[PDB]
């Protein structure tokens, strides 16, 4: 589980998806801030950095 | 349920020794023993391990206008300070919109290297070894090998014979009470104790696994004033410590031990140590000896010595002519301690002659043969050989 | 598809000695030189980004680099490495490099731009990489002893090691001021702009568009731009987000440290002569070696040279035995006769 403000979610499930980075990039660096503490982080940084 | 035969052969490795099974009533037996490899693992008790430390530094914080506050922060070699009256450029001109009323926050804290994992030197407690050896025996014709631990308490059954090895005359180690290890190399050292490393010297950072979290660190980590106009953060520190044991620790046991020990590791050990004897036991089963009635007789022997060269390998020959009763397996062994026969087994057959390979170091060697149960004398005048030194031992 | 660069940027950072000695705000700025690698090989840290278009796609042939406040193309062909003579590039993606360096007291890492103008940083750093083995080789041999040894693995995959990131920044710009009559103009240009003023009235303030400032001087006035929307390395040659507390994120970097296997070559065998208690060898060799020897009994007494060139030597054989090391060759043992 990974942290938004007053949520909890999925850390592989961000609700940005898809295109969290290019639809609202500075609210996905903010996001990905609040997680580094997290053990999953990187997958939380997958998702939100993944788009095709 | 059969004959014990207790012998004591010297520590040295690549050396075949004979030894004459003697059971009365019944037929000689010759053994061929030869230690292959002899192991001394002392116990191990991991204090800690030492690698190249890492000196975290983020972004200073350039305070414009106003005045920073340091922190205490507990980690290790932490080290804060306000420098006042800053006046940094970046590519656009000034940073800050004041002339002297600017401070600048610089940080700094020291963490294991991404290095530890693979680049590391591990601090060891050494204490008693355990002694173990692998024997090749020639046994019924056949080679076998016995791996067993030196010390005299540990019974392994090969062929249905009982071998127990040791325990060991010498109780030395090249191994000191504290030892350092880095990859394939061991060293001697009293290293400092874990929470008393120096700056700039082996232990200068200090944890107890690769991966352990805690850390100990003694770096002498002092920040300095940043330069006129510029953004970094100056610092004054002691090198790794690591770093330059790792340049001036010299040549390892493995080239440093006496008694011309091999030093291997994973786990770290003594090989081939040749210091000391070690005493030999077999329990032989009944049914592999044969009574002297039920053994081929010998009578008539003479000996003859064709070509002798006096060296450390098998220089004589020598010719045997018998009258044997029956045919069947006779033993051969040297009744003289002064020379040495490569053969421990030969086939008799009746009116025939046998051939030997002997080695010795007299010049005139007088030696005594004995051929299942009957002993013939043998003279030779043995020459010297071309070399001085030789490349392998001898008894 | 995943592309971390689409978040990060190249930056502009602090260098002591950009040409003739002289310190300037770098594109090609060196942050960190690694050196833990026993096989010599350097992992060096850049303010650029190698491998990566200004439209965040891989392109080998590539380089992205911070041009005066927007990064820019420039060809991965004209990046070079050196000491005090070039080195050999091993690897390039991103922050990182990977080169094999000859012997030298500083480390200088440079490129060629769009208009031809070569960017180079300089540092000092002592470079003399420990030998691995016996014998100091110049060239790597296909076959010989296998020695542990580590290195920087050439695979550009996201795993193990990793770097802190965090918002740049505000960026001083004093272009974005003008004087309008005789007063301070601020055009924002579509941009997020902090301003100061030393004048009354209006002199705060995050504006997203364009403020006047009257009865006040051009020298009086400070402005910087707001750039929220990228990360950046935890660099200690960039100020810190006043605006932000301790805020940090963290990326994985590719080229982490393993161990891995160091081809060494072995010293021809030397013309061995015999002796009375003694033993005659007649050294040639091609390259610096080391010769040890130690005694096979209670008193070992190890000595140890360096044969540079053609030498004899005389070793008392004693009754214990007597070992002899040269180079990276199986030791030799000696034994006088009975
Ligand atoms: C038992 O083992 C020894 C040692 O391996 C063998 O001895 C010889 O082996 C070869 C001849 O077969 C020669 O090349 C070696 O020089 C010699 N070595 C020694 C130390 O004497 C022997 O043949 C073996 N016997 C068996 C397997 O029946
Ligand atoms: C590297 O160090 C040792 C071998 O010297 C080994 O125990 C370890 O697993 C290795 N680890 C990595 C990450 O290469």
């Amino acid at each position: 589980m990974c942290l938004l403000a007053n949520t909890t979610f999925p850390c592989s499930q961000p609700p940005c998806t898809p295109c969290c980075y290019e639809k609202e990039p500075e609210e996905t660096l903010r996001m990905l801030e609040d997680n580094v503490m997290r053990p999953g982080y990187y997958q939380l940084l997958q998702a939100s950095l993944t788009c095709s | 349920g059969g004959y014990e035969h207790v012998t004591v052969i010297p520590n040295t490795v690549g050396v075949p020794y004979k030894t004459l099974v003697n059971r009365p009533g019944y037929s000689p037996m010759v053994l061929e023993m030869e230690l292959l490899s002899v192991t001394l693992e002392p116990t191990l008790s991991l204090d800690y391990i030492t690698c190249e430390y890492k000196t975290v530094i983020p972004s200073p914080y350039v305070k414009c206008c106003g005045t920073a506050e340091c922190k205490d922060k507990n980690l290790p070699d932490y080290s804060c300070k306000v420098f006042t009256g800053v006046y940094p450029f970046m590519w656009g001109g000034a940073y800050c919109f004041c002339d002297a009323e600017n401070t600048q926050l610089s940080e700094a804290h020291v963490e294991k290297s991404e290095s530890c994992k693979t680049e590391f030197a591990s601090a060891y407690r050494a204490h008693t070894a355990s002694a173990s050896a692998k024997l090749r025996v020639l046994y019924q014709g056949n080679n076998i090998t016995v791996t067993a631990y030196a010390n005299g308490d540990h019974a392994v059954t090969v062929k249905d014979a009982k071998f127990i090895v040791g325990p060991m005359s010498s109780a030395w180690t090249p191994f000191d009470n504290k030892i350092v290890v880095y990859k394939g190399d061991v060293y001697n050292m009293d290293y400092p104790p874990f929470g008393a490393g120096r700056p700039g010297q082996f232990g200068d950072i200090q944890s107890r696994t690769p991966e352990s979290k805690d850390v100990y660190a003694n770096t002498q980590l002092v920040l300095q004033r940043p330069a006129a106009g510029t953004v970094h953060v100056p610092y004054s520190q002691a090198p790794s410590g690591f770093k330059y044991w790792l340049k001036e620790r010299g040549a390892s046991l493995q080239h440093t031990a006496p008694f011309g020990c091999q030093i291997a590791t994973n786990p770290v050990r003594a090989v081939n140590c040749a210091v000391g004897n070690m005493p030999i036991s077999i329990d032989i089963p009944e049914a592999a000896f044969t009574r002297v009635v039920d053994a081929p007789s010998l009578t008539d022997m003479s000996c003859e010595v064709p070509a002798c060269t006096h060296s450390s390998d098998f220089g004589g020959v020598a010719i045997i002519k018998y009258a044997a009763s029956k045919k069947g397996k006779c033993a051969v062994h040297s009744m003289t301690n002064a020379v040495t026969i490569r053969e421990a087994e030969i086939e008799v057959e009746g009116n025939s002659q046998l051939q030997i390979s002997f080695s010795t170091a007299l010049a005139s060697a007088e030696f005594r043969v004995q051929v299942c149960s009957t002993q013939v004398h043998c003279a030779a005048e043995c020459h010297p050989p071309k070399d001085h030194i030789v490349n392998y031992p001898a008894s | 598809n995943f592309n971390v660069y689409k978040a990060t940027r190249p930056y502009l950072a602090h260098c002591p000695d950009c040409g003739e000695g002289h310190s300037c705000h770098s594109p090609v700025a060196l942050e960190r030189i690694r050196n833990e690698a026993t096989d010599g090989t350097l992992k060096i840290q850049v303010s650029l980004q190698i491998g990566i278009k200004t439209d965040d796609s891989h392109d080998w042939t590539k380089l992205r680099y911070m041009d005066n406040h927007m990064p820019a193309d420039a060809e991965r062909a004209g990046l070079f490495v050196r000491t005090s003579a070039p080195c050999t590039i091993t690897g390039t993606m991103g922050h990182f490099i990977l080169a094999r360096c000859p012997k030298g007291e500083t480390l200088t890492v440079g490129f060629t731009d769009s208009r031809k103008i070569s960017h180079s940083c300089t540092h000092p750093f002592h470079h003399d990489p420990p030998v691995i083995g016996r014998e100091k080789f110049h060239s790597r041999p296909q076959h010989g002893k296998e020695l542990p040894c580590s290195t920087y693995v050439q695979s550009t995959a996201a795993t193990t090691e990793e770097i802190e990131v965090h918002m740049p920044p505000d960026t001083p710009d004093r272009t974005l001021m003008s004087q309008q009559s005789g007063n301070v103009k601020i055009t924002v240009n579509g941009q997020t702009v902090r301003y100061k003023c030393n004048c009354g009235g209006s002199n705060e303030g995050l504006t997203t568009t364009d403020k006047v400032i009257n009865n006040c001087k051009v020298d009086q006035c400070h402005a910087a731009v707001t750039n929220h929307k990228k990360w950046q390395y935890n660099s200690p040659l960039v100020p810190r987000n006043a605006e932000l507390g301790d805020r940090k994120g963290k990326i994985h970097i590719p080229f982490p440290l393993a161990n891995v296997t160091c081809r060494v070559p072995k010293a021809r065998n030397p013309t061995v002569t015999y002796g009375k208690n003694q033993v005659i060898m007649l050294l040639y060799p091609d390259h610096p070696t080391l010769l040890s020897y130690r005694n096979m009994g209670e008193e070992p007494n190890y000595q140890e040279e360096w044969v540079m060139h053609k030498k004899e030597v005389v070793l008392t054989v004693p009754t214990e035995g007597l070992e002899v090391t040269w180079g990276n060759n199986e030791p030799y043992k000696y034994w006088p006769q009975l």
